[PDB]
């Protein structure tokens, strides 16, 4: 059971270039490569990657090629230049995963047993998702379902490292916004923080429309049982939470009589100091 | 980072780096003295380096490395926050008392020279409203997050 | 049946629907708190039983339909009142 | 020992008496129950102490599961008088081992913690932060299950 | 004599025990700055009266 993966920011980048290498002839719309990583704890780390010649045909949709021979020797070279690094899994792109991914994963679990795949989105780069990591489990299946492979979820993030954030800050130099700017910046944090509140809402909007309609089979295990836990706790009971709002008056009180008065009086000093310096330099000009 | 490139011995009594009609040579570095004490400039030459900055990489590195979704409307709520509002006002009271002291002083001891002989990294306007701005921004972001959360959720 | 609208249930509703006597509704709810399928509390001067409930189970497609309508009211409250904030604070946004 | 685990194992002292008619009379060997409780004067001090231990057991579980409790119902749930109930709650609260505070012109006592403004309001933000975080983990999870089955 | 936190009633003959908030330190130091702000405005108007 893997806790989470850590995206070193060289690997994604090194997927973008190889999608751009074949992209002059790119019509396969998918690039499989090998995900190198550093196994630390239950938490996982990723440091490097490389590619592999890959083909696939939708006709009979099981005809494909990793190259074991290319995977042995080139990883052997990265082992020689760096003994710290080993394989932890693989990756592909083209955000809709395809039916073959059971076959690639169950093949190369004989290189690392708890292997893990990461889907990146090279063309989608817009709203809320950097990557995603999948994992395989095989229990009986459930209380009452037929057995299968069933790609499961591992939560993901983007990590960093000292002496690579230097390459982050120096290569961008574009907008260079700090979190400070507490009037302008924090309000916009509340703005687009709420623009994802309806974005996750419109996603949970669309899911129960197409399962109440009844197209896809209802996941009786987690897909609403975790929502059954969810839908009881926006507590808004009034007549004691109404009495939260003299603390609102208390938070107001420091703003009103302290910050409006002193800011006005200090700028009033700048009037008399200027009106003296105006005319006493005017009467001494002649 | 800097990139260099060796010169020959054919122009050794002549001016090396045979550069010509351009004006982008004076930038990107002057020859530094920790570098020109060695083989610069009669052994190689220095060259100019810029970056091939591209789109389809720049924003996906920016937005994906520094990002937090639900952080923008958290609270850090009140027991850590009313204590901070408690603290800052107390020395600001004495800062106001020190602000009174210079204003009621107001002597013609050549007051631009009286201010330079009374330098203390202190009151007049520097140790002023700087705190008041922090008291303003902290309570506004605290109360705007408080009012929006009552609005949205039920 | 009432999803936390006014979840402070009165004792007579339990004593009628469970058809148990009035004096044993307290021993009945202390057992359900002892098992752990509910985490409420008991008042006795008013004999109203306050409810906080964390136990999930199946919810029988018809209750998705009512969950859709509550999610749609949840939609236009978030959507329209964000348009209020953005149009008000547009010039300091950038 | 199972009956004195936790959560009242729903109990009653008169039922404990009817479970313990055997401690004087019958059993496999029966002898320490006659030695500990069946004795005349050393048993009777242990008789009042076993009554004291079970009422001490019932005060803690009432503090767990009750906001308020009337005076008459506590007396019938402790199988003794209202005044002896007043004496039992007095020497426990001056022992500061059970937090309680009574109101005996009307008889209603309460087990509430002493309310304060910010901590109640500290609770609303905590339920809120747990709410907003969980729907993010929810929507992240339903986006995956949508993604897997759409491919089949 | 402040040895106690309470109040009495004659309509019911009843002693009542309560508590009090010690969190006046914000509002105490709030209006003491107004005394400092009163003195500076009295000083400025004196300075502005001295010369136009």
């Amino acid at each position: 059971a893997v806790q989470k993966v850590v995206v070193h920011p060289l690997v994604l980048l090194s997927v973008v270039d190889h999608f751009n290498r074949i992209g002059k002839v790119g019509n396969q719309k998918r690039v499989v490569g090998v995900l190198l990583g550093s196994w630390q704890k239950k938490v996982l780390d990723v440091s490097n990657s490389f590619a592999v010649p890959f083909d696939e045909d939708d006709k009979d949709d099981s005809v494909w090629f990793l190259d074991h021979d290319y995977l042995e020797n080139m990883y052997g070279m990265f082992k020689k230049v760096n003994a710290r690094e080993r394989i932890v899994g693989w990756y592909h792109t083209g955000p809709k995963l395809h039916k073959n991914d059971i076959a690639i994963n169950e093949l190369m679990k004989r290189y690392c047993p708890n292997s893990v795949l990461v889907i990146i989105d090279v063309k989608p780069k817009d709203l809320g998702l950097p990557t995603e990591a999948y994992i395989s489990v095989e229990e009986v299946h459930d209380d009452g379902t037929p057995t299968s492979k069933t790609f499961e979820h591992v939560t993901s993030e983007i990590g960093a490292e000292e002496a690579e954030e230097v390459g982050v800050e120096h290569l961008l130099r574009d907008i260079k916004d700090t979190t400070v700017g507490t009037l302008s910046q924090r309000i916009t944090n509340q703005v687009h923080g709420l623009k994802g509140l309806n974005s996750k809402l419109l996603d949970i909007r669309s899911y129960l429309e197409k399962v109440a309609t009844g197209k896809l089979p209802i996941n009786h295990q987690i897909i609403y049982q975790l929502q059954d836990v969810f839908n009881l706790l926006p507590d808004v009971s009034l007549q004691e939470f109404v009495k939260a709002f003299y603390l609102k008056t208390n938070d107001q009180m420091v703003v009103v009589y302290l910050a409006s008065l002193i800011r006005s009086v200090v700028a009033l000093h700048n009037l008399i100091n200027n009106k003296i310096a105006n005319r006493d330099a005017e009467k001494k000009e002649g | 980072i800097d990139a260099f490139r060796l010169i020959n011995a054919n122009m050794m009594v002549l001016g090396h780096e045979p550069r010509q009609t351009t004006s982008n040579l004076g930038h990107l570095n002057k020859p530094s003295i920790q570098a020109l004490i060695h083989g610069l400039n009669r052994h190689y030459y220095s060259i100019t380096i810029n970056y091939r900055k591209n789109e389809l990489e720049q924003k996906m590195l920016l937005n994906l490395h520094k990002k937090s979704w639900m952080e923008g409307l958290t609270l850090q709520d009140y027991s850590e926050h009313c204590k901070h509002n408690e603290s800052v006002v107390k020395e600001m009271l004495e800062l106001a008392k020190n602000y009174n002291k210079a204003v009621e002083e107001e002597d013609k001891m050549t007051p631009e020279q009286l201010a330079i002989k009374n330098v203390g990294k202190q009151d007049p306007k520097r140790h002023l409203e700087e705190h008041v701005d922090v008291l303003m921004t902290s309570n506004i972001v605290q109360c705007l997050a408080a009012m929006l959360d009552t609005v949205v959720f039920k | 049946t009432r999803p936390a609208n006014h979840r402070q249930l009165t004792f007579e509703e339990i004593a009628k629907s469970a058809k148990i006597t009035v004096n044993e509704v307290e021993l009945l709810v202390m057992k359900a708190l002892s098992v752990g399928l509910v985490k409420g509390s008991i008042d006795e001067v008013d004999k109203r039983v306050h409810m906080t409930w964390v136990q999930p189970r199946v919810l029988d497609l018809q209750q998705i339909k009512g969950m859709k309508d509550r999610l749609e009211f949840w939609c236009t409250d978030v959507k329209s009142m964000e348009m209020l904030v953005e149009h008000q604070a547009h010039d300091i946004l950038t | 020992l199972l009956k004195l685990f936790t959560t009242m194992e729903l109990m009653r002292w008169s039922t404990l008496v009817e479970d313990y008619g055997m401690e004087l009379r019958k059993g496999s060997l029966e002898s320490p129950a006659t030695d500990v409780f069946g004795s005349t004067e050393e048993g009777e001090k242990r008789w009042k102490d076993l009554k004291n231990r079970v009422v001490e057991h019932n005060i803690r579980i009432m503090a767990k599961y009750y906001t308020r409790i009337t005076m008459k119902r506590m007396a019938q749930l402790l199988d003794l008088s209202v005044d002896e109930s007043e004496a039992f709650l007095s020497n426990l609260v001056v022992n500061k081992t059970i937090f309680a505070k009574v109101d005996r012109l009307a008889g209603i006592i309460n087990f509430q913690r002493p309310k304060d403004p910010n901590n109640l309001l500290n609770d609303w933000s905590q339920k809120l932060n747990s709410l907003m975080s969980l729907v993010n983990k929810t929507t992240h999870l339903i986006a995956k299950e949508e993604m897997i089955h759409n491919l089949q | 004599d402040k040895k106690f936190h309470g109040i009495l009633d004659q309509g019911e003959g009843v002693l009542i025990i309560f508590d009090e908030p010690p969190v006046d330190k914000t509002y105490e130091a709030a209006l003491e700055t107004i005394q400092n702000m009163s003195k500076v405005v009295d000083s400025l108007y004196n300075k502005a009266k001295k010369l136009t």
